[PDB]
């Protein structure tokens, strides 16, 4: 349909085509022209037809992206983060990977995004912008936990706060317990589990957000 | 206020109403007829088809050439779960890779004609609780 | 007029900068200054020519890379070659030995110090002593100058210690003890008094009095510049508190101030004491002038660049923006040359830089439109056959789709079918395709030469990507397909064969042929794509056509008139049932009769 | 593209010729529809075009372009013929009429001047007329500086006629044989007459202006000279003579001018330069004087 996309708003509907744009412009291994066409529509629609907005709701964009990064994310959400972990690097790699993608798409593109109906669709999707990051730093800090001795730290660190601790969801992560993982990071740090590169970063991470 | 909090709500807000999704099925839906996109011709919906066909593979030559000679009986079929074929000629009794087709395992257990094959789990405790799956095989005689 | 003369120049300095983008892909060791050298010796290039000297022995001449000491050096060294050029030729042949301190020797004894000998040097045994050191000074020979001092016969012995640290040192004789007593001594003795050429060296190697000028020995306008350079103190100037300071700066705005390029005649010399104090974006702006030649501006830039100078269109000094406005000139006549000159912008490594440079392709290809020049063209499978920036490479893709996006809005089709294949959309490439086909195809006749255009595009994708890996729907294709038969119908229909065309109109199996099974062609036909839908009105009316001159009424056995008949009826039924849904000309009823 | 006004260039030049047109008036019309049909057909372009233009034709690989270098080929046929005709007609009218048209003539004439140089006009040019009356009026270029004061005003007439005429000089002695002609024309003696150089400029309006007025005239002039010198062959040869005679006749100027500042200095600056090239150029003002 990249060519006419009515048929599919038709059926599926304004919303979901826009979060079906969004996905085949970030893609990967597609066509320049897919990709710019998909981002064309995500970003302003079908001139003289079909107009991308907000109305005295959120716009269909807001809404795409929002419907995308739910569903990604939605198998892990509610999931507890810590048992070991709950998911497995490999996968923990795909999230951090593909939140990623979407990090960047938002991140060049936010001019157009942020910057009342039109006020409100600035602070949703501001909203939204802060989230994809939020969630790509948990996820960061979790691909560095997976390198090594995590385990054997968690195992001597839980106290009482522990029973806390353990029945934390991946959403938690995402809108943070900022104390218990600051402390649990200083330790990751203090202790010799992470190797180089890493300590490097997570001492840049508490400098910059603890 | 928060932007974070009002994010995250948004998304459980979507969440939930993915989950809320109506019943697929309702006699209510097709009680006058059924509404059909149906064409006769391949790729007639062009824009929606719902399969397409990735690829053809053909029996390997060397599966089939032991297959070659069968005076009484012959049966196929795929396991779902093995992603493997099976080629029951007679007694014997061949599964192939799906994905390979080279590399085939062949059974020579079997004394007497094959009537059915099956895959099936295992019981919750017997010694062979662990193992994926069993395989029964019944001739005339026996079961194994 | 016509001015072959540039375009010709146009050309070979294309040429030039076109080999130089060879050998930094190819890891060369072109030199384009040594290029613009070898070309510019022909005319009017003699000072431009000059220039491109002055810029080359800047080659690899950073070796640091200290401003006045570049200077000097080349100030110096012109004058020994030409010392020795002039040694080189006839005389004695000198009687002695070739030594540096003899060459001189001989420019000051046999050069213009004497028509026929004489006048207020010192001399002894027939020789200027202060004339040599000064000019041994002048060629760069210090260390030789000193020795002449050392053997002199002279009585300011003090100046002679003087000279031996400032020789022994960087050359910037800093002694925290005597310089001041230097100083007293050049103002009370030598200042009010002497000889020119020592009171030349005792100022030039003193700095004793900044007011500057030499009296009677400046003799070249190089000389003035060399003079100058020498008097500077850029290092730890600002370290002890006298103002006796002269700087670069402070020469640079002399230069400026009424000297102006009137000034520094030979206007043909200024360009080059530009170059020597270090007004580069002067002398970029200066080059920018006469005729400028806007060119040769851009040329010299560029070597600046190549030197990695640029260091933070007649005024308009960025290197990215200098070479975008030449561009400017040629760019829509010769595309593939301003790559090249974008692809300058590079030299200038760094980002933002790199970006400008991007931009600068990218507002290229948009508004040229010279798609196939810049970003290729046709597979044959085989990819893209590579554009002339593919082949400089990388962002290539995002501003495909940028262009054909763009094309949509304009609506200039074939330029998006065109890519969207280098997209490789191959899906939206046979989609916007089949929409192309399919108007053009209802209409009106007497059309469709068999070689070119819309049906032959469609022709050269279904050929070309079908067979191979297709990744297009099969639906898209389907209708592709279609369109395609409908098309071979018209060939055939006229030029004859009207036989034939009934056959094929049949195949398509979307008239009803057989009984007045027209109705379930009704019902398969709201059905029907967007495209085909369109194209029905033809597809009738073709078929009453032949039908009725194939029915002709024969002369005077098996004639089954009758079918060819039924075939009407059941067009017309159909025809009749969706008139409404019709562009409106049932007058299938005039050709239907006679 | 801008044939269509190709025409009008074309009937340009046929009226030029005919020299109707009681009115310089017209006559002004006419050259400055020519001068600037002149300037358009060349954007500024320089040596750097024409190599890229003869390398693509290069040899017609492919399809090669060279649109502009045709361009110029037939304005200069068409300018040839009409122009030995008009030449005449637009030297003599020069002086007179118009002082004021002269802004308009001078300029058409430098344009034209670039392009055709090479060619035709050498010849044609030389002969007649222009040197002599050029090289004459070198010399009466000094007495117009300063009869500058006064004229400030009919200033605006001249200045775009004189630098005008400075340029047409300096443009002449870019090539061999119009540097020839130049010096046939006993270039070196109308600027002895002129005694622009023989004197110091300080010697002597706020002051400054005119220094940089007189430096200004000496820049040029002493362009004039160096491009002559180098344009023909500056060793051996005779210009190489001339041009030292030309240099330590006025030495002490070119001594003198080496050390100051302001746009006073800008023009100085250049001064100096020009001296420089004269210097190296010839035999080393410095080499000779050994």
């Amino acid at each position: 349909l990249l060519v006419e996309i009515e048929r599919f708003f038709k059926l599926h509907q304004e919303d979901q085509a826009c979060a079906t744009c969004l996905i085949l412009a970030c893609s990967t291994c597609d066509r320049e022209v897919s990709a710019w066409a998909t981002r064309a529509f995500f970003r302003y629609g079908g001139e003289a037809q079909m107009r991308f907005t907000t109305l005295p709701v959120y716009s269909g964009k807001h809404n795409g992206i929002c419907i995308y990064f739910s569903r990604i994310m939605g198998n892990i959400w509610d999931a507890s983060l810590v048992v070991e972990s709950s998911v497995p690097c490999q996968l923990l790699e795909s999230v951090l990977q593909e939140l990623k993608g979407l990090q960047e798409f938002l991140d060049r593109n936010s001019q157009f995004a942020g910057g009342e109906a039109q006020l409100s669709e600035k602070i949703s999707l501001q909203a939204i912008q802060q989230l994809v990051r939020k969630s790509y730093q948990a996820l960061a800090l979790w691909k560095l936990l997976c390198e090594h001795q995590f385990t054997i730290i968690v195992a001597e660190l839980q106290k009482e706060l522990q029973e806390q601790l353990k029945i934390t969801t991946f959403k938690d992560l995402v809108i943070r317990d900022k104390e218990l993982t600051g402390a649990l990071i200083a330790s990751l740090i203090n202790c010799y589990i992470r190797d180089n590169a890493a300590v490097d970063g997570i001492s840049l991470h508490l400098q910059d957000i603890c | 206020q928060e932007a974070l909090e009002n994010a995250g709500r948004l998304i459980d807000r979507q969440l939930q109403e993915d989950r809320m999704y109506p019943d697929l099925s309702e006699l209510l839906m097709v009680s006058s007829g059924m509404d059909m996109d149906y064409p006769l011709q391949l790729l007639s919906v062009p824009n929606l088809p719902e399969i397409s066909s990735i690829r053809r593979v053909p029996l390997p030559p060397e599966l089939v050439e032991q297959f070659g000679h069968m005076q009484c009986n012959c049966m196929m079929g795929v396991f779902p779960p093995i992603s493997r074929a099976w080629l029951t000629i007679d007694s014997d009794i061949f599964m192939w890779n799906y994905e390979d087709g080279g590399d085939l395992a062949y059974f020579d257990g079997l004394s007497e004609t094959i009537l059915a094959v099956g895959l099936v789990k295992p019981k919750a405790g017997i010694f062979q609780p662990h193992v994926r799956h069993l395989l029964v095989l019944a001739t005339p005689v026996d079961i194994v | 007029p016509g001015r072959s003369s540039l375009d010709n120049i146009e050309m070979a300095y294309a040429r030039q900068i076109y080999i130089y983008n060879e050998k930094i892909v190819n890891g060369h060791l072109q030199p384009n200054l040594v290029d613009l050298c070898a070309s510019v010796a022909e005319l009017d290039d003699k000072s431009i020519s000059d220039m491109w000297t002055m810029v080359k022995q800047m080659t690899d001449v950073l070796v640091r890379m200290e401003f006045v000491r570049q200077a000097l050096a080349y100030l110096e060294q012109s004058y020994k070659n030409y010392t020795l050029v002039t040694v080189f030729g006839n005389l004695h042949q000198l009687g002695g030995v070739p030594g540096t301190y003899q060459l001189v020797r001989s420019f000051l004894n046999i050069k213009l110090p004497a028509p026929l000998p004489g006048l207020q040097d010192g001399e002894v045994e027939g020789h200027p002593v202060w004339a040599l050191i000064y000019y041994c000074m002048r060629c760069g020979d210090l260390l030789a100058a000193s020795q002449v001092v050392n053997r002199a016969q002279h009585q300011l012995g003090e100046f002679k210690t003087w000279f031996q640290e400032y020789m022994n040192s960087k050359d910037r004789r800093l002694s925290p003890a005597t310089e001041n007593k230097l100083r007293l001594h050049y103002r009370r003795a030598l200042r009010n008094n002497t000889d020119p050429y020592k009171r030349a060296v005792y100022c030039i190697i003193g700095r004793c009095d900044v007011t500057d000028n030499q009296s009677e020995v400046a003799d070249k306008t190089e000389d003035y510049l060399w003079l100058k350079l020498n008097q500077v103190c850029f290092d730890d100037d600002g370290t002890s508190s006298p103002q006796d300071r002269l700087t670069l700066s402070q020469f640079q705005k002399q230069l400026l101030e009424d000297y102006g390029e009137s000034h520094f005649t030979v206007p043909f010399l200024y360009f080059q004491v530009l170059f020597l104090t270090a007004q580069f974006e002067a002398a970029v702006a200066f080059l920018f002038r006469m005729e400028r030649l806007r060119c040769h501006a851009v040329h010299v830039a560029l070597v600046l660049f190549e030197l990695k100078l640029l260091l933070k269109c007649l005024r308009r000094l960025n290197f990215v923006r200098l070479l975008m406005l030449y561009t400017r000139k040629f760019e829509s006549t010769d595309p593939r040359e301003a790559l090249q000159y974008f692809y300058f912008l590079r030299d200038e490594k760094d980002s933002q830089g790199e970006n400008m440079f991007l931009r600068c392709v990218s507002e290229l290809v948009i508004e040229s439109r010279e798609f196939d020049m810049i970003l290729g063209k046709l597979e044959n499978d085989g990819s893209r056959k590579p554009g002339v920036i593919d082949k400089f490479t990388s962002d290539t893709k995002p501003i495909i789709n940028k262009v054909a996006s763009v094309a949509e809005n304009k609506g200039l089709f074939e330029e998006a079918a065109k890519l969207y294949d280098l997209a490789k959309n191959a899906d939206k490439v046979l989609e916007l395709m089949n929409k192309l086909l399919s108007p053009v195809v209802p209409q009106i006749s007497a059309p469709q030469s068999n070689k070119e255009r819309l049906k032959n595009m469609a022709l050269s994708i279904a050929e070309r990507y079908r067979a191979q890996g297709i990744s297009a729907n099969k639906f898209v294709d389907s209708t592709f397909y279609l369109l395609l038969d409908l098309i071979t119908f018209f060939d055939e229909y006229h030029s004859g064969h009207i036989d034939r065309a009934f056959d094929i109109i049949e195949r398509l199996k979307l008239v009803p042929l057989n009984q007045e099974s027209v109705e379930e062609r009704v019902a398969a036909f709201r059905n029907f794509s967007d495209e085909i839908r369109h194209n029905l009105s033809e597809v009738l009316l073709a078929t009453m056509n032949i039908l009725f001159t194939q029915f002709k009424r024969l002369k005077g056995i098996e004639d089954r008139d009758s079918q060819l008949r039924s075939q009407a009826r059941t067009l017309i039924t159909f025809a009749g049932m969706i008139p409404y849904r019709t562009s409106g000309d049932t007058n299938a009823r005039l050709v239907q009769m006679e | 593209g801008d044939s269509s006004l190709y025409i009008i260039l074309k009937k340009l030049l046929d009226f030029i010729l005919k020299t109707g047109g009681g009115f310089q008036r017209v006559r002004t019309h006419l050259y400055g529809s020519l001068l600037y049909y002149l300037q358009i057909a060349q954007r500024p372009d320089e040596p750097d075009t024409l190599e890229a233009a003869k390398k693509t034709m290069w040899e017609r690989l492919t399809a090669p372009e060279d649109v502009f270098s045709k361009l110029q080929r037939e304005n200069i046929a068409i300018i040839e013929s009409y122009g030995a005709a008009l030449m005449e007609v637009v030297c003599r009218d020069a002086c007179d009429g118009h002082e004021i048209g002269r802004m308009l003539a001078l300029a058409l004439l430098d344009r034209i001047v670039s392009v055709d140089k090479q060619q035709q006009w050498l010849l044609y040019l030389s002969n007649s007329g222009y040197l002599k009356v050029l090289v004459d009026s070198l010399v009466e270029d000094d007495r117009t500086l300063q009869s500058l004061l006064t004229p400030q005003p009919p200033l605006l007439k001249a200045l775009y006629t004189y630098e005008s005429k400075m340029a047409f000089l300096t443009r002449v002695a870019k090539i061999q044989q119009g540097a020839l002609e130049l010096l046939r024309s006993g270039v070196i003696v109308r600027l002895a007459q002129c005694q622009v150089y023989d004197m110091r400029p300080e010697t002597d309006m706020f002051i400054p202006t005119p220094v940089d007025r007189y430096r200004q005239i000496l820049l040029p002039a002493l362009q004039l000279c160096q491009v002559i010198l180098t344009s023909s062959m500056a060793q051996h040869l005779q210009a190489a003579g001339q041009v030292l005679q030309f240099l330590i006749s006025h030495s002490d100027t070119i001594q003198a001018i080496l050390r100051c500042q302001d746009v006073s200095a800008g023009s100085l600056q250049e001064l100096a330069l020009l001296t420089g090239i004269i210097s190296k150029a010839a035999l080393p003002g410095i080499l000779s004087e050994l």
